[PDB]
RNA sequence: GAAACUGCGAAUGGCUCAUUAAAUCAGUUAUCGUUUAUUUGAUAGUUCCCUACAUGGUAUAACUGUGGUAAUUCUAGAGCUAAUACAUGCUUAAAAUCUCAGAUGUAUUUAUUAGAUUGAUGAUUCAUAAUAACUUUUCGAAUCGCAUGGCCUUGUGCUGGCGAUGGUUCAUUCAAAUUUCUGCCCUAUCAACUUUCGAUGGUAGGAUAGUGGCCUACCAUGGUUUCAACGGGUAACGGGGAAUAAGGGUUCGAUUCCGGAGAGGGAGCCUGAGAAACGGCUACCA
């Protein structure tokens, strides 16, 4: 629960220039929500110990157990980091803390309206790709679909565990 | 239920305090003290609602808390400070005494007293009894105690309380004929002259009471208050002199001022 | 100029308060709903004392017009009249302001997180800081 | 595992993570008000005999001093006890507390240093915290300095310079139990209204009996 | 002036009407059968078997610092630190009488005496006093603000104000608890009920603050009842009151005031003057 609990985070909130309204989108199965996990861990929200499996975002019971996503729960997350880097920032600055609010979209085809609603109300947008699958059909849509809001993407390579367990590339 | 109250609701408080209905959801609970809950006078009301002094209950607090109200000789700064019958209210700005007296209807009327009379306050003589140490006590009725009283002084007389020493200059004893003052009942501020007591052992001894105009009516022991002797008040009397006149007699009376 | 007659009854002198209560029976023919400010400025200029002891409120206008019938206040001091005036009545005429304080409900919510934390803020702040950051 | 070893003796504390819980095993099955040998919980501990004092448990509890059970129980506190505050005047609670028996579910052990043996140790002897508020009542600050009742000890009180706002102005203790003129003042009153009451009343008996015998003269 | 300790309050208020049919409640009595914070007034020269010009840490909070846990108004260890917190502990002679030098304030408990025909009551073993004693020791300010004065061996002097708070007891006041008398809707398709496990009473004890089968031991065989006991039903909290109202009535009254009960259901209990408290706790059931 690094995490100040709803008061010092406002405060940093209204700070309005290091607060990030973003949303992460990928294929159906290309590992989004796990990788929410991980960055919230970081919140204290969940332990380490579950996190790749404790899918937070998922919150429906049917979202937890069929292991897929249907609507994007919204979670918001404190950050702190060095004085080095945030002078390596091409952006109004003040502050050397950020408030993330991230948006965990649905990958299922039958689900984009959830990931238009996330890019109508967010600015910036993580495309997650998985090595070996690569550049699937509903990363194209949800890709063309940030692009037609005018939302960057910044792109995580994900799997690659499997990539090299598996594949012993 | 459970513990003392310490509200005293609208609607219920004593009759005579003649507070608006409809101003708030309470009444001014008379603190502990002297005299008693009902048939007493809080200082709030003695000072916003019988005089106007004060608009409210913030204004009555700060004349209270600078001082200014005395009661029986001491500053009593409570709000809900239980002024009681023939109360000596001292008022240094405005410089004025008030005897918290019974008007003929039985409310407490506004009574300015005199300095010189108003040194001392009178009480009945609530018990009389030997105390520790064989040390003899009266209990007046409004609450005091005192020490080594004079061997001849008995239950339902009255004393002059000095209220400088708190100790008895003269006293009156109750027998027939003695200038009584009604403090309860239906005849309640009434006065008159003992002319019988009955006695009624167990119960409620009695007694008779003529006024002025010859007018006869009974009232329990317990509220008869002696106040002297017959056309000579030791006390300043109300301006109404406890007659209890007719409606038709009022009526006439208010008439005349036409 | 109008006959903006102000007449004052009942008339009650309290020094237990330092003051005189009294009933304000303004006539004002052809005109409406007469100002607070010059009701003051009157009332200080007929008593003899400075529009700061001098308060007037409470006014009911009359049905049809004409009169307006309200309650007035005449400290012997400025100083006094600050102490006894609430602090809405001082704020109306000018003197110390209005406090700018939350909603009662924040205040009470904020005194409700309060009840929760034992100590100074700084014993647990230390400790919290330091455990989330590792 | 964690402990937290104390050096009360000019003042200490500070945290160890220990782990190889062979290097930890001496601490199991050791009671509360016990010590241990530092040899065992290590060579750089050779000399060092620590007192067990309390713990917490994993997942928080509190340990209790006197349960003696290795296992986490539960117990209706009262006003006087430990892992335990009242919220209320009189109220008593049931809590889960750790038993007095240290075991490996202990998360972080207490101990304090009750001897020092070989080459000291960082942070706890190397540094030195002074006592936090100084004596203020007149007579504990007296027998602080081994002084006689007869000292004045006005002259000279511990002082702490708060040089804040360019003044250096200082800050003493307000003194207790202080010998005062007024305090004087106080009992000589207190003597004088006991004495002058007793008289006025026996005066008052005096006269009331002699009005009782003047009245029973009448026969 | 943070926090904290201390103190006080949180037992009021407010809500609702589930239980409850002689129960609550209304009017009327009693406490000569009890507890009472608070207020108001009065009231305590008596303690000591090398500190009183003022005692102990047997004390600690807050704060510093080391923390555990996902989390709670979670807390442990280490370092202090105070009091009207906790615990101790004298100075007041003088006046004075009993016992063989001591004791004689008050508080607790018992016994005896007085309490008259030297106080009150309609009435007492009452108030109260005295005597002989007994206390896992009660109180009899080791407390605080603001002013400083009078004397004088001019000292670190002796005396001395107004207030606050504390405190034993008594009275009073806010009260509380029991309590007398009479008065509740329908029902006999309820006529006998109660009493082994208290029912009615006697004695003794226990417990209570106090009375009392309230509980127990012994003992008696009682007690209520067609003037309706007991049982059953109430979509019954009681009353002040409300609607309609020639008179008489009929119906309603969960609900602005008073009284009672309860805080999902039962039970138990801490603290406190006051709670069987639930915006207190503990446990069982849901
Ligand atoms: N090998 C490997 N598997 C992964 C990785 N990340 C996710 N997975 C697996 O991929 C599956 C999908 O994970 P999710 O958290 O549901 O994310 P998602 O694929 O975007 O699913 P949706 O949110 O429904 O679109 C999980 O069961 C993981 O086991 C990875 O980095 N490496
Ligand atoms: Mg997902
Ligand atoms: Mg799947
Ligand atoms: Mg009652
Ligand atoms: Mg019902
Ligand atoms: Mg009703
Ligand atoms: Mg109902
Ligand atoms: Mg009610
Ligand atoms: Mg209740
Ligand atoms: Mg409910
Ligand atoms: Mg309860
Ligand atoms: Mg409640």
């Amino acid at each position: 629960m690094v995490a100040f609990t709803v008061d010092q985070m406002r405060s940093l909130m209204d700070k309005v220039t290091n607060v990030r309204n973003m949303s992460v989108i990928a294929h159906v199965d290309h590992g989004k929500s796990t990788l929410t996990d991980s960055l919230v861990q970081r919140a204290g929200i969940i332990s380490a110990a579950k996190a790749g499996e404790a899918r937070f975002t998922d919150t429906r019971k049917d979202e937890q157990e069929r292991g897929i996503t249907i609507k994007s729960t919204a979670i918001s997350l404190y950050s702190e980091m060095s004085d080095e880097d945030v002078k390596e920032i091409k952006q109004k600055t003040d502050g050397n803390s950020f408030l993330i609010n991230l948006i965990d979209s649905p990958g299922h085809v039958d689900f984009s309206s959830e990931v238009t609603a996330a890019l109508r109300v967010t600015d910036g947008a993580l495309v997650v790709v998985d090595t070996i699958e690569g550049v699937c059909v509903q990363t194209e849509t949800v890709l063309r679909q940030a692009l037609g809001e005018r939302i960057k993407p910044v792109v995580v390579i994900n799997k690659v565990d499997r990539a090299l367990l598996e594949l012993q590339v | 239920a459970r513990g003392p109250k310490k509200h005293l609701k609208r609607l219920a408080a004593p009759h005579h305090w003649l507070l608006d209905k409809l101003s708030g959801c309470y009444a001014p609970r008379p603190s502990a003290g002297p005299h008693k809950l009902r048939e007493s006078l809080p200082l709030i009301v003695f000072l916003r609602n019988r005089l106007k002094y004060a608009l409210n209950g913030r204004e009555v607090k700060a004349i209270l808390m600078q001082r200014h109200v005395k009661v029986d000789g001491k500053v009593r700064t409570d709000t809900t400070y239980p002024a009681g019958f023939m109360d000596v209210i001292t008022l240094d700005a405005t410089n004025e005494n008030f005897r918290l007296v019974y008007d003929v209807k039985g409310r407490f009327a506004v009574h300015r007293i005199t300095d010189e009379e108003a040194s001392y306050k009178l009480g009945k003589v609530k018990k009389v009894q030997l105390g520790k140490k064989g040390v003899p006590y009266v209990v007046t009725h409004d609450g005091r105690t005192i020490r080594y009283p004079d061997p001849n002084i008995k239950v339902n007389d009255t004393v002059k309380i000095d209220l400088a020493s708190g100790k008895i200059t003269d006293f009156i004893k109750f027998d027939a004929g003695k200038l009584v003052y009604v403090t309860g009942g239906r005849n309640l501020g009434r006065i008159g002259t003992i002319v019988h007591k009955e006695r009624h052992d167990g119960g409620f001894d009695l007694v008779h009471i003529k006024d002025s105009l010859d007018n006869t009516f009974v009232t329990r022991l317990n509220n008869v208050f002696v106040i002297g002797e017959q056309g000579k008040p030791y006390i300043s009397l109300p301006k109404g002199k406890g007659i209890k006149l007719s409606i038709a007699e009022e009526r006439d009376r208010r008439r005349a001022q036409q | 100029s109008d006959a903006v007659t102000i007449r004052t009854r009942k008339v009650i002198s309290n020094p237990l308060l330092a003051r005189k209560q009294f009933v304000v029976d303004v006539l004002h023919p052809n005109r409406a709903n007469v100002s607070k400010d010059e009701l003051r400025e009157k009332l200080a200029e007929v008593y003899k004392a400075e529009k700061d002891a001098v308060s007037v409120f409470g006014f009911r206008t009359q049905f049809g017009g004409g009169k307006s019938v309200g309650f007035g206040l005449v400290y012997n001091s400025v100083a006094e009249a600050k102490k006894f005036e609430p602090t809405y009545r001082l704020v109306r005429y000018g003197l110390a302001e209005k406090v700018e304080k939350a909603s009662r409900q924040q205040r009470k919510q904020k005194k409700n997180r309060d009840k929760k934390i034992f100590g100074t803020g700084k014993r647990l702040a230390k400790k919290v800081a330091r455990r989330n950051a590792d | 595992m964690k402990l937290n070893i104390s050096y009360p003796v000019n003042g200490s504390q500070k945290t160890f993570e220990i782990d190889d819980e062979h290097r930890i095993r001496v601490f199991f099955d050791k009671r509360i008000g016990q010590e241990v040998d530092g040899e065992a919980v290590g060579d750089e501990f050779k000399g060092y005999v620590f007192k067990i004092s309390g713990g917490n448990d994993k997942q928080g509890f509190p340990m209790k001093q006197g349960v003696l059970l290795p296992t986490r129980i539960k117990l209706l506190l009262t006003k006087n006890v430990s892992c335990y505050r009242p919220r209320r005047d009189g109220e008593r609670k049931r809590k889960s507390v750790r038993g007095a028996i240290v075991g490996p579910d202990l998360a972080v052990l207490a101990l304090v240093i009750v001897k020092k043996g070989e080459q000291e140790l960082e942070g706890l002897t190397d540094t030195t915290v002074p006592k936090r508020l100084g004596p203020k009542r007149a007579n504990n600050i007296r027998k602080f300095f081994g002084l006689s009742k007869e000292d004045d000890v006005r002259d000279f009180v511990i002082r702490r310079e708060v040089t804040k706002g360019e003044k250096t102005y200082t800050k003493a203790p307000k003194i207790q139990r202080l010998v005062t003129p007024q305090r004087l003042q106080r009992k000589r009153h207190q003597r004088a209204l006991k004495v002058r009451n007793a008289q006025a009343q026996r005066e008052a008996a005096a006269e009331y009996a002699q009005l009782l015998a003047k009245r029973l003269s009448e026969r």
